[PDB]
RNA sequence: UGCGAAAGCAGUUGAAGACAAGUGCUUGUCGUUCGUUAUAAAUGGCCUCG
């Protein structure tokens, strides 16, 4: 999962309302019917300016614009293709309201103007749905009122939900047909959830619940295939449909510490259990089934970027991973500049693969029973240690052998305990600060042996441990997960017979034929040739390196003088294995006339 | 009953030369033309005939070789030699190929198969001249 | 109780032609040009070689009608839908037209043109209307009604055309191939004359068939392509064939495994089997002295013995053939209840199998070395005396002359991979227990020296594969 | 929230007693002769011979009394001797309950108690209102006292009177009709046969005179009794000896008559009621009916199992009553008790309890008596030192695995043991066993293995393995190849893929892998693939080196076959693997030795942290949620959260696994439910004063990520398996072979009298 | 017997009592004990129902 750098669609109009920065996307609308997955095109409401069609690739353009007086604030927009009567057209419908006194529902049909319509609407337009196949507008007012209208807008049928003060509308599809949910706030925090099915009434209500607890001011909503996304206080609320009931509470602490009043958010979904979050500058791509933040993102660029839509995927049918949002971003300076933007977007697979190791939330042994059987302070010691003064050998191991009561210079399966690894980490620090030059406590050698080294400590390890050769062979031994890039220099690079065939069954006890040849290419041809002079002069963990050697080094490298040489060694070992083998197996496995004498 | 049987080494899911004779049969999957070709035991002629043989038809021709070995394994030994000298030929050419265990499995599995054999052999071997010592000097 | 257990001792689509294994060499005249199969029962098939076309019945593979009249080469012997009315070519140009098993009367006789006429096929969906190609490169088509003037004339083509095909399901399309290169498609609705479109095969063409309705498999020179004519693009192409391929036939929903095959000769003496399923892709070939030029398959309706005909230019024809106390009888089908216990007997064991059930151990061991017995079944015998925990004791009671049968086949079992384990196993308790007796029996001793030798041949053989084992993993 | 309880039953009850011979069953068959009461060591099942089914179960854990009392049944008697289907038991130790079949069980029964002064009972019986007891007094010879029994009314007691007396008893066998007993003792040993409601038969003789003089010159198998029988009448007597040779000595004359066809040593000899025909039995797996008007003999071969006793059981002899052993079960005794037909030689009633296979012997558990001391036997000599030596090593030693192999069908819930060489589907809700399957070749049921023979081994079912959609069957085999060979070090490993539809009960194989991962590479380790791979149509595969391969089945090939594979030629082995599959098969965690890889599937290699040291070798890995996993090491087990990367809790395992169990028999101790949690099962020995062979065993309910201890309950023996069932309750199986649960008018008086009529 | 991999690495196979045979002495055995992690061989081979 990543996210794209954003991409310049328009800039906006430096209109009055378009300022206030923090309501700014309310007043752009973005049409459901043309931003898909699948669709190259955006229909944007700017109030006050226009309805704009932008096509996105391969370069943003404008293809068609339909001016709006500045007076007028866009409340609801949407635009679908489809045939009218049969003719290919593209139907637009948008609602404007001109100070509060007059509501403007207007229809707009276009040839792929055929016809213009315009009603005045009881109440505020919010959610504007356009059925191409049975040629209706449908459209839901602030007074709960939700009114079917054909492309000529006559009113055909209408229905009252009861509540007014409506505040959230979203439509979806399942199973083919087409359902509406309505949020309508009720006093003291509590919300009317009502759930429509559309079909003598072409309306028809599924459910009706009051919700408590629910409060609008500060919570940013958004739908997903059947759940509901309510983020408030750094917590996202999920509910569940048809019934809208709280599944989930998922706590965001990177939001947490938000002073309120100065962070502008946004909040839009992009697949399933996946949503976009932004906080001023910074977006982040969010996995809310493993509570993961897939990818984060820094507009250094801009003050701050706002979501307005995003082309959300079906990962579950649909095999691609890569979508588009569409927000307005925000520049830094004296004369702040607001554009529209898209940024590309890989949600990635859903698997528990892609949120390894990225949550956004932030031991002890401890006995297994609480309480005739037969049976078979780390921050101490750190601060004594620590107190000792300089090149003090003595003193450093008394007080680690006999604070922690360790019997022997390697570790034992009785130190279990000190496995923690954040004293081992401190302790090690301390020897490398404490001690210098040719003499280290016993200390160190009892680290070396204990399982849990840690790794940030492997890597320069056996340069350290070069002057000392016994501390040197404990490392190859015992010491873990020791990186082979050093292990494989060490090999060409010492003369020690002894070293050798140690480090020889070590890099292969540890590693891979796969993994140690290409190292081994890395190698300079001139360390292989000496290695190769050596062997001329347990043995097959030396000569199944060697093999690997003269696999790493490939055909056209090798030298035909240094080749006989070899080809005689090996002749030479081949006669003497074959000897061998013959012994080991070996180890494994009358007359009718006789003259005899005869003792009497 | 009708089950199956197999082994875990299938890698399958996961003058005087006949080049011309042998490139014909192998393209044409002639079974009866390429036997004939694989019938000489002169060592000369093989690797003249696999000089000569186009790099391409080489990679098929140790498949082919790899599945007669694996029906009769008493021609293990003449047909090595002819895969003996493809890998020597043409070996630059193999080894500019995207995957060869895939294309070379059955090489593999036969060429394994013969190699275990070396360490029982070896002890039956033993056993044998231990006996074949003792009456021969008695 | 139990039964005792019973001692335990290539792909399905191969399996099914394998099964053609009856092979007649029949010898005619001159080259077989074209076979065809009679669509109706008995399915008896009609092959032109020199003058004459000869029928062969489907069971007694003899020919039971012969039609001489021709008096220059036949180039054809298709039978109508029907399976009554049958149409040759000769190389003067007539087209004649006989009843089938009725070589006597000639119902229907039209002159083509002057030049050869090679191809004449009857149109599938419709029995009036005959199609006839010619040398003079125009494939006119002909109605049985109206013999002195065709119906139409399919023109436009540069150089001869021997190949007719009519796609299934298009009655009004006909498909011609050329040695052009060129295969074109006619629409017989329109005024014609002029090709819908042409497809490119780059080579002579020498048969064109129609396997499917949408498909179209053009075999012209080394190689067959099929074209999809939605797409009007070859989807697919096997260049398999060494000689340039002659002809090829199509059938579908027959008892295979495979619901559908498709045959091509090679005129290399190949004609190998292709499935539309799977890619048109190769699965079985057969092998004959000579070039083929016509191979056939019986229809999917056969009713019998399934055949495989082959024509070669020798004159050879040859088929392979996959064939296909009053109340004892009462059943109890009144009665009231039926009890049945009858258990049918065990299948016959071996002789080597009865031993082992009985204990006979060294008898069991002696039927593994008899004359004309299976190397694998002899293998299974000492691997169940092994598995039994009898060794020693199979060879406790024996001396060299009885010795002697186990040591040959060690002798050769030891090349054998799968048995070269199991000979270790048996000659290495054979000589830890008759080491005296091996002093004293000279005999026994030379069955060593050459095994010794062989021994150590094989060692050579393992420790040589290791070596091309080594360097094959250098190049991966 | 969860509640321990037992529901499947355990193994049938044998009087074992090492003197005893023919009278080791205490199973009986009703006057009506309509069912069979056999005890088990739980409960009582009454089964209808008829139709085969178990018509009633009496538990001991539902009656009070029992539960108290239950010692073990030493016999049952039809009817009540105080006094239609009533029934009385013996126990060992004196109680005398007077229980109901066919019918509810009374939480009253007529409970009493025999007074006996360190006396253990042995025997009881009766001829005709008459009744008499054997009890046992202690040369590691045990001596026996023949009281008579009678049931006072005034009083309600039972009153025992001295009868007879005998010392050192080495061998004990009763008639059939239960009038006469035939004894061995050391007083080398005499046969001495006693009338006992009677004086008319009283007879002794040294076993000297019995024994020929070859058998004197041959070794001491020869003149070694393995089982005697005595006629009812009393006039012959049949002495079976380890050799296999019998011998019916006529009582009048001491006059001998040798039966020889048992190759080895024969366990069973029962007479006939008219004494005509006398059954044998032994190692041969084969019962011999010997003729001997004629001396010929009618055979029945294959048996399931050596036969242990015989008995001829019926007023006219229509059934035989057999007791079968099962010895290539080392770990444990499966005795099964069997009813045949006498007409056709039918099996009648087949009855036998689970039939696990622990990886070490149990408790007291001795092999049978053999020619020979082998793996599946003992000699004459070696049974006292092997005693000894099984109660020094589960004393002593530290090494008490006992833990067993044990699978559950998720489409039929049916429980699959992996029997050596065969597979026995046993159905825990009926309490029955459905199957029993050979899945091996080798000599399994082609011949009674005899003699050294015996020192074969059968090819060993090491692992078994259900996928999820329970469609297809894995198995993982081992073959040994047999001694004194060049070739017998070197094993073959076998993989096998089984399939069956749900209708029918026998699983066809379907391929066959021989030496997978390579030539004598074993596979430690296999996991059959989550639903999301392949619509749980593959597995994995894995090798002490760190090998792994990916096997799924393909329709075109219509065969499993080899779909992926990582082969890192590691150059040290190790059998401490762990595998796990997240749910959704994007990652597989595979742990080896003391590292645990995180691989990603679609590549099959490492993710691009992966590696993951631990402080020892891991055990067991599983992910009890896709967000966290649960890792055990030798020395502790831990929690972590893939998504953070770190560890959760940590409890520390070492003061109660150090060096107990082998590697890898952690995993089949520690299982997971895939909604609720996770179980882990803690097993110590009880000791009062050195270690005691008495066992018991904690099992810890834990919440994902172990933050809680759900519940926390204890049981009073060894624990061997636990799994968790597809629902939610987990199933763990007890080395007493016992499945426990832990889980969350005038017509009216005429209508009376008709059918009194 | 312990550990381990399957290869292998370390470590054991003692004392008393009783019986038999041969000549107090010798040998062999143990349905006898204590302690330690700690060849075989009684001519004797598997049913019937096609």
């Amino acid at each position: 999962p990543s996210l794209s750098q954003p991409f310049r669609l328009a800039t906006l109009p430096k209109i009055a309302s378009l300022s206030n920065f923090s309501l700014q996307a309310d007043y752009v609308q973005v049409a459901d019917g043309t931003f898909n997955e699948s669709t190259n095109n955006i229909t944007l409401g700017i109030s006050g300016s226009s309805i704009s069609q932008y096509i996105i690739n391969p370069t943003p353009k404008l293809t068609f614009d339909y001016p709006i007086p500045s007076t007028n604030i866009i409340t609801a927009c949407n635009a679908e293709k489809g045939q009218a009567n049969k003719r290919n057209v593209e139907i637009w419908a948008f609602g404007l309201m001109v100070n509060k006194g007059n509501y403007t529902l207007n229809v707009i049909t276009k040839a792929l103007f055929l016809s213009q319509y315009k009603i005045k609407a009881k109440a505020k337009v919010m959610s504007i749905k356009i059925d191409t196949k049975n040629s209706l507008v449908i459209a839901i007012l602030q007074n709960g009122l939700i009114e079917i209208f054909d492309f000529k807008l006559t009113l055909l049928h209408s229905f009252d939900i009861s509540y007014d003060n409506l505040k959230y509308a979203k439509w979806f599809t399942e199973n083919g047909t087409e359902y509406v949910f309505v949020l309508c706030p009720l006093q003291d925090d509590k919300v009317c959830y009502k759930l429509l099915e559309l079909t003598s009434s072409p309306i028809k209500e599924l459910s009706s619940t009051i919700i408590e607890g629910f409060s609008f001011e500060n919570s940013k909503l958004c739908y997903q295939f059947g759940k509901l996304y309510k983020l408030n206080q750094g917590k996202i609320y999920i509910y569940s449909l048809p019934h809208c009931q709280l599944q989930q509470v998922i706590e965001f602490p990177m939001v947490d510490k938000l002073s309120p009043g100065d962070d502008l958010i946004s909040f839009q979904p992009v697949s399933v259990n996946r949503v976009l979050l932004t906080v001023n500058n910074v977006i982040y791509l969010l996995d809310l089934l493993h509570c993961s933040t897939l990818s984060q993102r820094e507009l250094t660029h801009v003050k701050t970027f706002q979501l307005l839509k995003s082309a959300v995927i079906n990962s579950e049918k649909s095999h691609n991973s890569k979508t588009i949002a569409i927000g307005i971003s925000t520049k830094n300076g004296p004369n702040p500049t607001s554009s529209l933007e898209i940024i590309n977007i890989d949600v990635g697979t859903n698997t528990l693969k892609d949120s390894l190791g990225k949550s956004f939330q932030v031991v002890i042994l401890k006995p297994l029973f609480d309480d005739r059987v037969k049976c078979n302070h780390c921050n101490e010691v750190i601060e004594k240690l620590s107190a000792l003064q300089d090149n003090d050998i003595t003193s450093f191991d008394d007080i680690f052998f006999k604070e922690l009561k360790i019997k022997e210079e390697h570790y034992t399966e009785k130190d279990r305990y000190i496995s923690d690894p954040g004293f081992l980490n401190k302790v090690l620090d301390l020897i490398f600060g404490k001690f210098s030059g040719n003499d280290y406590p016993k200390t160190l050698t009892f680290l070396l042996t204990h399982p849990l080294f840690p790794l940030s400590r492997t890597r320069n390890l056996l340069s350290l441990l070069r002057d000392q050769p016994r501390l040197f062979k404990q490392a190859i031994v015992t010491c873990p997960n020791l990186p082979l890039n050093e292990l494989l220099e060490e090999l060409f690079s010492i003369r020690n017979r002894e070293l050798l065939l140690d480090i020889s069954f070590r890099i292969l006890q540890d590693f891979t034929r796969d993994s140690i040849k290409q190292e081994m290419k890395k190698l300079s041809k001139l360390d292989v040739q000496n290695f190769i002079e050596f062997i001329t002069s347990q043995s097959t963990q030396l000569f199944q390196l060697l093999s690997l050697v003269l696999d790493s080094i490939g055909l056209f490298s090798l030298e035909g003088a240094l080749l006989e040489n070899l080809t005689l060694y090996i002749d030479k070992q081949v006669e003497i294995a074959e000897r061998n083998t013959e012994l080991w197996n070996l180890i494994d496995t009358l007359p009718t006339y006789t003259m005899e004498y005869l003792d009497i | 009953g009708n089950a199956r049987v197999t082994s875990g080494d299938n890698f399958k899911h996961v003058t005087g030369t006949v080049t011309v004779i042998l490139s014909q049969a192998l393209q044409s999957n002639d079974h009866s033309l390429l036997e004939t070709v694989l019938n000489n035991r002169d060592e000369r002629v093989i690797r003249d005939t696999i000089f000569r043989l186009k790099p391409a038809l080489a990679v098929i021709l140790l498949e082919r070789l790899a599945e007669r070995i694996a029906r009769q394994t008493h021609r293990q030994g003449p047909l090595n030699v002819w895969v003996k000298w493809c890998l020597i030929i043409h070996g630059g050419y193999l080894v500019s190929i995207p995957n060869l265990m895939s294309t070379l499995s059955s090489l593999h599995s036969t060429l394994k198969r013969r190699s275990d054999l070396l360490p029982r052999l070896l002890a039956l071997d033993a056993r044998l001249d231990c006996t074949i010592n003792k009456f021969k000097t008695l | 109780s139990t039964a005792r257990p019973r001692i335990i001792t290539t792909t399905p689509e191969q399996r099914y032609w394998r099964q053609y294994t009856s092979a007649q060499l029949v010898k005619e005249h001159n080259s077989v040009t074209h076979i065809s199969f009679n669509p109706q029962h008995p399915h008896d098939f009609a092959v032109t070689s020199s003058t004459r076309v000869q029928i062969f019945s489907s069971r007694t593979r003899q020919v039971i009608k012969t039609f001489s009249r021709f008096k220059d080469v036949v180039y054809s012997a298709s039978f109508r839908s029907d399976g009554k009315l049958l149409c040759a070519g000769d190389a003067t140009g007539l087209v004649s037209v006989y009843d089938s098993y009725n070589p006597r009367t000639i119902l229907l006789s039209i002159n083509a043109s002057t030049h050869p006429t090679h191809v004449t096929k009857f149109h599938t969906q419709d029995n009036k209307i005959l199609a006839t190609a010619s040398d003079d490169r125009v494939t006119r088509l002909w109605d049985i009604s109206n013999a002195y003037e065709p119906q139409l004339e399919l023109t436009g083509a540069t150089d001869y055309v021997r190949t007719l095909s009519f796609i299934p399901a298009a009655p009004h399309l006909v498909a011609t191939g050329s040695y052009d290169g060129l295969i074109r498609l006619y629409d017989t609705r329109s005024s014609g004359s002029t090709p819908i479109y042409s497809l490119n095969h780059d080579q002579p063409v020498e048969n064109v068939i129609a396997v499917s309705p949408t498909q179209i498999v053009s075999c012209g020179g080394n190689n067959f392509k099929v074209w999809d004519l939605t797409s009007n693009k070859k989807l697919y192409e096997r260049g398999n064939f060494n000689k340039a391929v002659t002809c090829l036939d199509y059938v579908e929903n027959f008892d295979s495994p495979m619901q559908s095959a498709l045959i091509a000769s090679s005129l290399d003496g190949h004609v190998k089997v292709f499935d539309p399923l799977d890619n048109f892709q190769v699965k079985f070939g057969w092998k004959f002295s000579g070039p083929v030029l016509s191979c056939a398959v019986s229809p999917s309706t056969a009713q019998g013995n399934r055949h495989l005909v082959a024509g070669l230019s020798s004159g050879l024809l040859a088929i392979r053939t996959k064939k296909k106390m009053r109340g004892s009888e009462y059943q109890g089908d009144q009665e009231h209840i039926i009890h049945n216990d009858k258990v049918r007997s065990q299948r016959r064991m071996r002789a080597f199998e009865r031993n082992i059930n009985q204990f006979k151990w060294s008898e069991a061991l002696d039927n593994a070395f008899v004359p004309g017995m299976a190397k694998e079944l002899t293998l299974t015998v000492l691997q169940e005396l092994r598995k039994r925990g009898k060794v020693r004791v199979a060879l406790y009671g024996r001396d060299e002359s009885t010795l002697e049968p186990l040591l040959n086949w060690c002798l050769k079992g030891i090349e054998d991979v799968r048995s070269a384990s199991i000979v270790a196993d048996w000659v290495a308790v054979v000589l830890e227990l008759y080491g005296n007796t091996l002093e004293s029996s000279p005999v026994l001793q030379e069955l060593m020296i050459d095994l010794k030798t062989k021994v150590r041949h094989e060692i050579h053989k393992s420790k040589e594969a290791q070596r091309i084992e080594g360097m094959l993993q250098l190049l991966t | 929230q969860y509640k321990l309880s037992v529901v499947s039953g355990g193994k049938p009850a044998l009087n074992n007693l090492s003197s005893v011979t023919g009278n080791k069953n205490i199973a009986r068959l009703s006057q009506d002769q309509r069912n069979y009461i056999i005890p088990f060591n739980n409960q009582i099942k009454v089964y209808s011979v008829e139709t085969r089914q178990c018509v009633k179960t009496l538990k001991f854990a539902n009656n009070s009394l029992l539960s108290g009392i239950f010692e073990s049944i030493v016999k049952i008697l039809l009817g009540d001797i105080t006094v239609a289907h009533l029934i009385t038991v013996f126990t060992n130790n004196g109680h005398v309950i007077v229980l109901n079949y066919k019918g509810k069980l009374v939480e009253s029964p007529k409970h009493f108690k025999i007074s006996l002064a360190d006396e253990k009972l042995a025997n009881v019986f009766h001829s005709e209102g008459n009744y008499r007891i054997l009890t046992t007094f202690k040369n590691s010879l045990q001596s026996y006292r023949l009281y008579a029994l009678t049931f006072d009314d005034a009083k309600k007691q039972f009153e025992v009177a001295h009868q007879a007396e005998w010392h050192n008893v080495i061998l004990s066998n009763i008639s059939s009709n239960g009038k006469l007993l035939a004894h061995m003792c050391k007083d080398h040993k005499s046969i001495s046969v006693v009338s006992l409601f009677d004086d008319s038969v009283n007879l002794s003789f040294p076993l000297g005179s019995i024994l020929s003089s070859q058998t004197q010159s041959l070794s001491y198998n020869t003149r070694y009794v393995s089982s005697m029988a005595i006629d009812n009448m009393g006039q012959q007597l049949a002495v079976g000896f380890a050799s296999g040779v019998i011998s019916i000595v006529s009582l009048a004359d001491l006059q001998i008559r040798l039966l020889k066809w048992h190759i080895d040593s024969v366990l069973s000899l029962s007479f006939s009621h008219d004494g005509s025909y006398l059954l044998s039995g032994g190692w041969e797996k084969v019962m011999s009916l010997w003729q001997l008007e004629t001396n010929s003999q009618q055979f029945l071969p294959r048996l399931n199992g050596i036969i242990i006793d015989c008995q001829v059981l019926g007023p006219q002899g229509n059934y035989y009553s057999l007791i079968l052993q099962m010895t290539e079960n080392n770990s444990n005794s499966d005795y099964q008790f069997l009813l045949l037909n006498a007409s056709d030689l039918t099996s009648k009633l087949s009855i036998n309890g689970p039939l696990p296979v622990f990886n070490s012997t149990i408790k007291h558990i001795q092999q049978p008596i053999s020619a020979m001391n082998t793996k599946n036997s003992n000699s004459i000599t070696s049974l006292n030192h092997s005693k000894k030596k099984q109660s020094r090593k589960l004393i002593k030693s530290r090494r008490q695995d006992f833990t067993t192999n044990v699978e559950i069908n998720p489409i039929n819930k049916n429980l699959y043991f992996p029997h050596i060489s065969a597979v026995q589907i046993f159905d825990f809700y009926k309490n029955e066993q459905v199957n029993y399957q050979y899945l091996t070749s080798g000599v399994n049921n082609s011949m009674g293995k005899v003699r050294f023979e015996l020192n074969l081994q059968d090819p060993i079912i090491t692992d078994l393995k259900f996928t999820k959609d329970g469609q297809w069957m894995i198995t993982y085999e081992i073959e040994y190849p047999p001694n004194d060979l060049l070739s017998s070090k070197d094993l073959t490993h076998i993989l096998k893929f089984w399939t069956k539809n749900d209708n029918e009960t026998n699983w066809n194989l379907k391929t066959k892998v021989i030496n997978p991962h390579g030539i004598s590479v074993p596979i430690t380790k296999i996991l059959p693939s989550p639903r999301s791979v392949n619509n749980s149509q593959g597995c994995l595969t894995a090798d002490n080196n760190g090998g792994l391969k990916f096997w799924s089945f393909d329709s075109h090939e219509s065969n499993w076959c080899l779909k992926k594979i990582s082969l890192p030629n590691f150059n040290h082995f190790s059998n401490s693997v762990s595998l796990a599959w997240s749910q959704d098969g994007s990652l597989i965690f595979h742990g080896f030795d003391d590292k645990l890889q995180i691989l990603d599937f679609d590549t099959f290699k490492k993710f691009e942290v992966s590696e993951f040291t631990l402080d020892s070798e891991i055990q067991t890995v599983k992910l009890i949620n896709d967000t966290n996993l649960i890792v055990a090491t030798r020395t502790t087990l831990n929690a972590i959260n893939l998504l953070r990367g770190q560890v959760i809790n940590s409890f520390d395992l070492y003061p109660f696994v150090n060096g107990v169990y082998k590697n890898g028999h952690m995993d089949r101790l520690i299982t997971c439910d895939e909604r609720t949690g996770n179980i882990a099962l803690v097993i110590n020995q009880q000791l009062t004063d050195v270690p005691t062979i008495n066992y018991k065993s904690r099992i810890i309910i834990f919440d994902s990520d172990l933050s809680t201890k759900l519940g926390n309950f204890t049981h009073h023996e060894y624990i061997s398996w636990i799994g968790w069932n597809y629902d939610t309750d987990f199933i763990f199986l007890d080395i007493e072979s016992t499945l426990g649960v832990v889980g969350t008018s005038n017509s009216d008086i005429f209508a009376e009298q008709l059918h009194k009529l």
